[PDB]
């Protein structure tokens, strides 16, 4: 594919006329990669107009798929394009990337067939430190800083030392501090993926929030409420809202079949419910402790040979639909052991 | 559309800067005191201090330094505001008329560049040739000190080190050199760079990068014959000159990190030190070359922001949180040890976290009670018109909230004290505070190192004698937020409702909170109703005999039953986290820290809350108040005030649910709380009365006005700017305009009382120059606007 | 982990012919082994992602399953009997190297081979 270097960015709140692709229906996140393939000659014609212009095309955030109604949308840039003449007809492959959020003013459809939209660029307001407006001239040098529990305790007391001057305390501003908030998302991100925050996760607060917006299952409505955000602090807060509202535990392959819930999560191990658990070969799997779990079949027999939990036999528990290795069904051998039967599902299969 | 008047009733008292030199005369020693926007001039005397001239400036003072270049007999003062305005001033006195003049004026703000963590560092070369200002990370501004440089030309030189902790100018050098400590992935190093005016580029210094302490924060310039710079961190006081390096680690400075420093001797032998715990230390230099550095404790003073040495052991403590003290030091006389003696105590109201207008003795004239100071400097202040009399009540603990009960005749004050962790397993107070010094103590019902632990207490203080009668100690890991004193339901007794929240180091969001109820009768405090809720209780308000409490984001209302218990009625969920609550009649105001205003009204027919109008704009919010049914006063980021008006006569649903931002004004002060009423005795051309307390101690009043009064005052403002000379030649239209790091907007729907009232102070020809389209007819109108405060 | 592509069921390069030995290897050998109860974890290739076995393909360079053998005999991929015979043999051996004796999954593989060996002993000569 033919690569591009140029980066185009329109002015804030300035009204711009940008065409909308009809094939694109899904809501776009700023900076998100989109693999498109357009067959229609008039659709390939719009792309041919963009490359010579500025490669910036509009993607509507459709509130209702029926009436095609969309109050918001995101601008997408064509960084790569390829024109392959396959079996006789002209086909184009377009790689899109989000640039700026926008408010839809008016939807006007041309006599040619394609549709255009009156676009107003949403201001990406980036607020700095909350302490910046109240920090004393003497404590200014203490702001720079050279076991994870100890760090955050010292981080709060030092950066937010001027909290006594305001009506609100130290810990209150932590709920609004980007660095503190980013760590809360990182915590639950580790509860699903083994990837370290050093390389897989970005450092910039605005960019980091946008990546999360896609992974976590968010229906159009949540995605719109997620885009109405024009500031980093409003984005991470909303990501925490999703983490504290949709606890629905499913299978990573099924995505629809329910395994268990947050209510059934019980603390047996002293680390909590889930910690690192290695079987005979050398696999590091984080095993969840739950009372009851639905949609799980029992294959073979429960063997007591190398059991993580003390004196429990592990039956090979699998899903009823995809047949993925979800975890185990630990049963008590002795009559004086409780919980008698509880599920030992690994993180890798848990959603 | 809004039309409002904002006048400074009380000037800010918190000292931000204090330097000693020769401003008025070359022979007379002068002390300059900076109080946020106000400037004070004093002549150093053996008895104390003498006042000569006090001038108001149109900018938040951040940089203030005295220097003497060649040709000039007396020292010139350099002032840099928060609005980035460089100005050089000199004292002028002929017969009786005093007029401070500006030799050079100009702006030093750049269109590109992010503000640094340390902010602005103001340092001027000892030989008085150049001014060094670190405004942004990695960028260094150099402004020359010449007679030709009147417009103040500035150039930014690219520096390799982004994160700079503290920068100062070196002594005993031909070319100007800057010494600084930077942070990098390796640790912390001290580096020097030589400045050249010709090349306009940085060059190699007198010595290479040397390794220092991991917590090295302060850098002090050392004059001749010693030379070099002293670097003090948290544990030790290091010395550098090149090949020469001296290190001493005192255990007495380990208790609290030194934040401020001052030079005593003209050669560099004695140095005043001030930590976070208000302790006063002395840095002694032994002797061309240094023999050894000695650190000695003097005593206990106010939490110093900046120290200054005057004459004959008289030291002026510049405190932002506590009272400014003129303390005497006993360094001399080997017979008796080092002891500090306070001589004069300057009243400091800053900071103000909670305030109330309560009639105590007058029953007509409003008397304001403020929760001033922090930590050991935390004290109660009673303000009334005399001139304004201030009555101080020490607490020795951080005050949070205040409430009044006319039935029990006492004040309910929230307090937070610091208690260090014990080796065996417990806590012990640093010094006896109002809570431990109380007549009677009480504890709540329980459920289920070397670290400072914050413990909360509910204080009961008298309204005439001001004595700590009762103190209610709060549970472990519990933080108090809201406290209201009002009658609930059909109950005739007046209760104190507490909106506590459980804070844990591991729990970022508070998942636990209590709604404790207290009654005060026969000089005894008692627990009435305990209501545990899943979340934090930030703010509470009374709604027609019912208690409204906010749990995280949700807004809840409680009914007061005959069983003396709190009962849930209806829950109103919200997208944003509820933090600010204000009410009048039926209208309820909701606000967060991200400046997302939301108006709700309790519909009693359906038995719930209906969303009326909402305004979403991202900014750091701090304080809010309802002016009327449509107008509401709010305080946001970068020391500004805003007013948003709704329209009940809007033809479209989208218009009436939208709030129009009609109010824009830069106060130059940070407001944390708002309360109704007036300090004066109760035919006013001003509508309503809203008083406010700030971080620096500046107390003012916000009041609505009519359409005619606004235009009459607005046109007076543009004329007064022409006659009144601005201190530093900085525009009033630029200073009062809405300021933010991303945008600048003009002031609308606001009238500055500071410029209107100045018409009485200025002379008669300047009075006649404004009224000319009447001179004495306008005076009576200005005099009407002075009576209100 | 990455799942490698399934083995080629139909290929134009490799020669193929319809013999009576392959007819018996589909209607008698395959059918009986397919209708058995312990045949379900072999009716498809052992998935490295579903069962979470990433080092499975790192050891087993030649993986096979009955599902591949069923399509190969139906689409006619083998020339002689030995090519179809080698496919069944590799199938069982792969699990024997990976899964240690005593496992429930080992017991099924062995149960199918006993029924496989009794039928392959009755394999006729080419017509
Ligand atoms: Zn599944």
């Amino acid at each position: 594919m033919e690569e591009f270097h140029g980066r185009t960015l329109h002015d804030d709140d300035s009204c711009q006329v940008i065409p909308v692709l009809p094939q694109v229906m899904m809501i776009l996140i700023p900076g998100q990669t989109l693999p498109l393939q357009l067959f229609h000659p008039q659709e390939v014609s719009m792309v041919r107009n963009l490359i010579q212009k500025d490669r910036t095309f509009a993607v509507l955030a459709y509130s209702n798929v029926q009436e095609r109604e969309a109050q918001f949308g995101t601008t997408a840039e064509i960084y790569a394009y390829r024109e392959e003449q396959d079996f006789g007809i002209e086909i184009v492959k377009v790689k899109a990337i989000g640039r700026q959020r926008f408010k839809v003013l008016e939807l006007r459809t041309q006599s040619d067939g394609i549709q255009q939209a009156k676009v107003q660029i949403l201001p990406e307001c980036v607020l700095p430190s909350t302490m910046s407006a109240v920090q004393l001239e003497s404590l200014n040098k203490c702001q720079i800083f050279p076991c994870s529990y100890k760090w955050w305790q010292k981080y709060q007391k030092r950066k937010f030392h001027c909290a006594n001057l305001t009506s609100w305390p130290r810990w209150l501003y932590s709920l609004y501090d980007a660095e503190t908030l980013m760590d809360r998302i990182k915590k639950q991100l580790r509860e699903w993926d083994e990837n370290l925050k050093d390389d897989s996760l970005p450092s910039n607060p605005i960019d980091f929030s946008y990546r999360v917006a896609a992974c976590l299952p968010i229906d159009d409505v949540l995605r719109i409420q997620l885009l109405k955000i024009g500031s980093a602090i409003q984005r991470l807060r909303c990501e925490l809202d999703i983490m504290n509202k949709c606890t629905s535990l499913c299978c990573k392959q099924c995505q629809e079949t329910e395994i268990t819930t947050k209510n059934e999560i019980f603390s047996l191990s002293l680390c909590g419910p889930m910690a690192a658990y290695v079987n005979p070969h050398g696999y590091v799997h984080e095993t969840l402790t739950v009372y009851k779990a639905c949609n799980l079949n029992l294959i073979g027999r429960p063997s007591t040979e190398h059991s993580w939990f003390p004196g429990y036999a592990w039956t090979v528990a699998q899903c009823k639909i995809c047949a993925s290795h979800i975890g185990w069904k630990f049963t008590a051998t002795k009559k004086d052991m409780s919980p008698q039967k509880f599920w030992g599902l690994t993180r890798s299969a848990l959603l | 559309m809004s039309y409002n008047y904002v006048v400074t009733a009380q000037k800010p008292t918190a000292v931000n800067g204090c330097v000693t030199g020769h401003f008025t005369s070359a022979e007379d020693l002068n002390l300059l005191i900076a109080k946020n926007t106000r400037l004070e001039i004093y002549v150093v005397t053996a008895e104390g201090l003498r006042p000569v001239k006090e001038v108001g400036m149109y900018g938040k003072i951040a940089v203030m330094e005295l220097f003497r270049p060649k040709g000039e007999s007396k020292d010139l003062l350099f002032i840099l505001t928060a609005k980035y305005n460089a100005c050089i001033l000199e004292y002028k006195q002929s017969g009786e008329s005093i007029d401070i003049i500006t030799r050079a004026h100009g702006n030093v703000q750049d269109r590109i560049g992010r503000p640094s963590e340390t902010g602005i560092i103001g340092i001027i070369d000892p030989e008085c040739r150049m001014i060094g200002l670190r405004l942004y990370d990695g960028l260094f501004k150099v402004i020359p000190l010449d007679r030709d440089n009147k417009e103040l030309k500035a150039f930014n030189i690219r520096l390799e080190e982004l994160h700079v902790i503290d920068v100062k100018f070196l002594y005993g050098c031909q070319a100007p050199t800057i010494c600084f400590v930077y942070q990098d992935p390796q640790g912390r190093h001290v580096k020097t760079y030589e400045v050249s005016l010709r090349e306009k580029e940085f060059n190699k210094g007198p010595w290479k990068q040397e390794n220092v302490e991991a917590e090295a924060s302060m850098v002090i310039a050392v004059p001749e014959p010693f030379g070099g710079a002293i670097i003090i961190g948290q544990e030790s006081i290091t010395y550098h000159n090149g090949d020469k390096y001296l290190a001493i680690a005192p255990p007495i400075i380990k208790q609290s990190t030194i934040v401020c420093h001052n030079r005593v001797d003209p050669n560099g032998s004695r140095y005043l030190l001030g930590d976070m715990e208000g302790r006063l230390f002395m840095l002694l230099l032994e002797k061309v070359t240094l023999k050894d550095l000695r650190v000695e404790l003097l005593g206990e003073t106010s939490i110093a922001e900046c120290l200054t040495y005057l004459d004959n052991g008289v030291v002026f403590v510049g405190s932002r949180l506590g009272d400014s003290q003129l303390v005497k030091l006993n360094v001399d006389s080997n017979e008796q040890g080092s002891y500090v003696v306070a001589m004069e105590t300057f009243t400091n109201l800053g900071p103000i976290v909670d305030m109330c207008v309560v009639d105590l003795e007058r029953q007509g004239q409003g008397q304001l009670v403020t929760c001033s100071g922090a930590f050991k400097e935390g004290s109660l202040r009673i303000i009334r018109n005399g001139k304004l009399h201030i009555r101080t009540v020490p607490l020795y603990e951080s005050p949070r909230k205040i409430c009044y009960q006319e039935v029990s005749q006492c004040f309910g004050v929230l307090s937070s004290r610091i208690e260090v962790q014990d080796t065996s397993g417990g806590t012990t107070a640093l010094r006896p505070s109002a809570s431990t010094q109380a007549l009677s103590s009480s504890v709540s019902s329980s459920k289920l190192f070397g670290e400072e632990v914050e413990v909360h207490n509910l204080l009961i203080i008298d309204q005439h004698t001001f004595e700590v009668l009762h103190a209610h100690q709060f549970l472990q890991n519990e933080y108090a937020l809201s406290l209201v004193s009002c009658k609930l339901g059909k109950d005739p007794n007046t209760y104190f409702i507490v909106g506590t929240a459980m804070v844990y180091p591991e729990e970022a969001e508070p998942k636990q909170g209590r709604i404790v109820v207290f009654q005060y009768s026969d000089g005894k405090l008692q627990t009435v109703a305990e209501k545990e809720v899943k979340g934090a209780v930030y703010s509470m308000v009374e709604f027609n005999g019912k208690l409204l409490a906010s749990i995280n984001s949700t807004v809840r209302l409680y009914e007061w039953t005959t069983e003396k218990e709190l009962r849930t009625e209806c829950n109103h969920y919200n997208n944003i986290m509820a933090l600010y609550l204000k009410t009048k009649g039926d209208f309820i105001l909701v606000g967060d820290l991200m400046r997302s205003v939301l108006l709700l009204a309790y519909k009693p027919m359906e038995g719930n809350f209906e969303e009326i109008a909402r305004d979403f704009n991202p900014n750091w919010m701090s304080a809010v108040e309802i002016l009327d049914d449509d107008n509401f006063l709010g305080a946001e980021n970068a020391f500004n005030l805003f007013v948003c008006q709704k329209d009940s006569a809007a033809t479209t649903d989208e218009e009436r649910q939208h709030l129009q931002e009609v109010g824009l004004f830069h106060l130059g002060e940070f407001v944390n709380v708002f309360c109704h009423g007036s300090l004066v005795m109760q035919s006013t051309p001003t509508q309503g009365s809203v008083l406010f307390g700030t971080v620096n101690g500046m107390i003012g009043l916000v009041t609505s006005l009519s359409e005619s009064w606004y235009n009459l005052l607005l046109d007076m403002q543009n004329r007064l700017n022409k006659v009144i000379k601005s201190v530093g030649k900085i525009e009033h239209s630029f200073w009062r305009s809405f300021h933010t790091e991303r945008k600048t907007e003009p002031a609308t729907g606001f009238i500055d009382g500071d410029l209107i009232e100045s018409f009485l102070d200025i002379s008669r020809p300047k009075m006649q120059e404004v009224v000319a389209n009447t001179a004495d007819d306008l005076i009576k109108v200005v005099e009407e606007l002075t009576r209100i405060h | 982990s990455m799942n490698p592509p399934p083995p080629e069921t139909s290929n134009p390069n490799k020669p193929k012919r319809q013999t009576n030995q392959l007819q018996y290897l589909l209607r008698v050998v395959l059918k009986t082994l397919w209708k058995h109860q312990f045949a379900w974890p072999f009716q498809q290739p052992v998935d490295a992602v579903k069962l979470n076995l990433p080092d499975y393909y790192k050891i087993i360079k030649t993986p096979m399953d009955m599902g591949t053998i069923k399509k190969r005999l139906e689409n006619n991929y083998y020339w002689n009997a030995q090519e179809c015979i080698q496919d069944f043999n590799t199938m069982f051996t792969n699990c024997y190297i990976y899964n240690k004796p005593g496992d429930d999954i080992v017991l099924m593989a062995e149960a199918l081979e006993k029924l496989f060996l009794q039928k392959i002993n009755e394999l006729p000569t080419e017509e």
